[PDB]
RNA sequence: UGGGAGAGGGUGGUGGAAUUCCCGGAGUAGCGGUGAAAUGCGCAGAUACCGGGAGGAACGCCGAUGGCGAAGGCAGCCACCUGGUCCACCCGUGACGCUGAGGCGCGAAAGCGUGGGGAGCAAACCGGAUUAGAUACCCGGGUAGUCCACGCCCUAAACGAUGCGCGCUAGGUCUCUGGGUCUCCUGGGGGCCGAAGCUAACGCGUUAAGCGCGCCGCCUGGGGAGUACGGCCGCAAGGC
């Protein structure tokens, strides 16, 4: 379905390639650490793919997390 | 001479004391392999995203040299053995691809 | 890799003339260029049998050319040859 | 008797049988059943009504040591989970809050047999 | 010369989730497993829970209907070494081309040798069930093996069941990657639908199985048989 907003407009100019700029990465990823589908993030095939590699070397400094508890429910 | 970044991540909990005494030791195995200093920012203290070393939070020490290739991998091992010293990602510097911009 | 220095130095130590590029002898030089390279890292990595194809693919370009060179140019053959420790 | 108060409890599914286990405000458990601990034997500790017993068992045996308000935390699938969960909703405690956080790798161990069968 | 994408290969390092075991806490009677059961494990205290540690192996989401490679085949992350390939410019050589018997090299899995490793899984095997029987499917364990190094083995539904290279012959549509003056045009790649034509039909259809040319491989009713013999290769199993 995907009936709300878009990752992509719900955001500005940035770089996919800043594994630092946690701000930002953080939106691109559910209410659990997976990184998300294109179909929501709104990217493109190259970006999706280079954002990525992005967040998964973040995660590694220990600025993005590799998973979280699923809250509500 | 290549550019790379050398991302650190040591002890939050340390002082002033020894911060700056692991940061000459760091400036020294740096220089002793052929690494040239260039825009750094030592951000600092910051809640990790998951506990790492036990500890809750790090403190940030990000670079940018210029390095001899063939080296790198070297300076990454000496830059290890230091006990406070608990993360060291060296990637390679890359133009930032813009996108959405 | 190899520096663009590194590769426009040996195409003026063989062009025939400003400019050449690529003639029968640049090309030969170039391609044992690579050639001496590709080996001298499959005597570290004898496991990489993929770059090793690669050598074969460099090894017989080059043999082709050559047998071009002797044929056209009985002269510039025996020139080529005797200045890359090629035909041992 | 530590009149704990206020503590978490960790509901566990599986197609075989529900657990529960009320633990203290954090980690050191207190009490706990499942289809076991009550009556069901054979497959009926899996029906959701034995997870069912097996969460309000778990509970009062919880209210003697003076619980009132729980943080529920879910594991596995089988029906009794969101059962579980919804029995304990009732029994008689406050539910601060329900978190799934069910193991899963990401990809390291070959599964047995029983759980391939897709290589 | 200048740009580009990529799980293409080799080496070293490193990350977290998870399983097993051990350490400790807290806790009590079961856990597990199944269509039902049972074997098994648990009061020498298991299962569920929390904190710590050791270790091996594999990489969730990204992820595709996607990409790379000649094929086999290749996905955590970083660095180093290294192959192939596409594009723009039209700058240099001047037919230097294609195919390729034999040769040589690569070649999933299982298997073999020497050494190491061994968490999980698991031929054989030991048990529990099921059954008329059960040398099986289901359940509990479990060795070789699965992992690494080096050396062999050389097989497959090794499949697109479709050899390689080039030229020619409507378009439509989705998609990956590049150049452009970027409702779109051009190049490379991956799909579906279809002109002409082809096909026994099914289908193929600018990614031909169409119209052609070139070089290689192969076929010649079924069974006996991929057997026997011979040769060659292999430590063997065996292979050609
Ligand atoms: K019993
Ligand atoms: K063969
Ligand atoms: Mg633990
Ligand atoms: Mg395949
Ligand atoms: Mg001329
Ligand atoms: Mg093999
Ligand atoms: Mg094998
Ligand atoms: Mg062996
Ligand atoms: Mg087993
Ligand atoms: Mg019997
Ligand atoms: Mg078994
Ligand atoms: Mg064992
Ligand atoms: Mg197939
Ligand atoms: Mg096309
Ligand atoms: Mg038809
Ligand atoms: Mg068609
Ligand atoms: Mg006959
Ligand atoms: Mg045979």
């Amino acid at each position: 379905p995907s009936r709300k907003a878009k990752v992509k407009a719900t955001l500005g100019e940035f770089d996919l390639r800043d594994y630092r700029n946690v701000e930002v990465l953080k939106r691109f990823l559910s209410e659990t650490g997976k990184i998300l589908p294109r179909r929501r993030t709104g990217l493109s095939a190259k970006e999706q793919r280079i954002l990525a590699k992005t967040i998964k070397r973040a995660r590694i400094l220990g600025l993005l997390p590799f998973t979280e508890k699923l809250v509500r429910k | 001479m290549r550019r790379y970044e050398v991302n650190i991540v040591l002890n939050p909990n340390l002082d002033q004391s020894q911060l700056a005494l692991e940061k000459e030791i760091i400036q020294r195995a740096l220089e002793n392999y052929g690494a040239r200093v260039e825009k750094v920012e030592e951000l600092g203290l910051r809640r990790l995203a998951y506990p790492i070393a036990k500890d809750p939070q790090g403190y940030f020490l990000w670079y940018q040299v210029e390095m001899p290739e063939d080296r790198v991998n070297d300076l990454a091992r000496e830059l290890r053995i230091r006990d406070n010293v608990r993360r060291v990602m060296v990637v390679k510097s890359q133009e930032p691809f813009l996108a959405n911009a | 890799p190899i520096t663009k220095e590194e590769k426009q130095k040996v195409i003026q130590e063989f062009a025939r003339f400003p400019g050449d590029t690529g003639s029968t002898e640049v090309q030969v030089a170039l391609l044992t260029l690579r050639i001496n390279r590709l080996s001298e890292h499959l005597k570290v990595h004898k496991k990489d049998h993929h770059s090793h194809r690669g050598l074969l693919m460099m090894v017989g370009q080059r043999r082709r050319l050559l047998r071009y060179l002797q044929r056209e140019d009985p002269e510039r053959y025996r020139a080529l040859i005797e200045k890359l420790g090629i035909r041992g | 008797k530590r009149q704990v108060a206020s503590g978490r409890a960790y509901i566990h599914a599986s197609y075989n049988n529900t657990i529960v286990t009320i633990t203290d405000p954090d980690g050191n458990p207190i009490t706990w059943s499942s289809g076991g601990v009550i009556g069901y034997k054979g497959s009926r500790k899996g029906t959701p009504y034995a997870a069912q017993l097996a969460a309000l068992d778990a509970a009062k045996k919880a209210m003697a040591y003076g619980m009132q308000s729980v943080d529920v935390i879910v594991r596995g699938t089988g029906a009794g989970r969101e059962q579980a969960i919804r029995a304990l909703q009732a029994s008689g405690l406050q539910v601060k809050s329900i978190v799934d956080d069910t193991p899963v790798p990401h990809n390291g161990c070959r599964p047995k047999k029983k759980f391939r069968k897709a290589s």
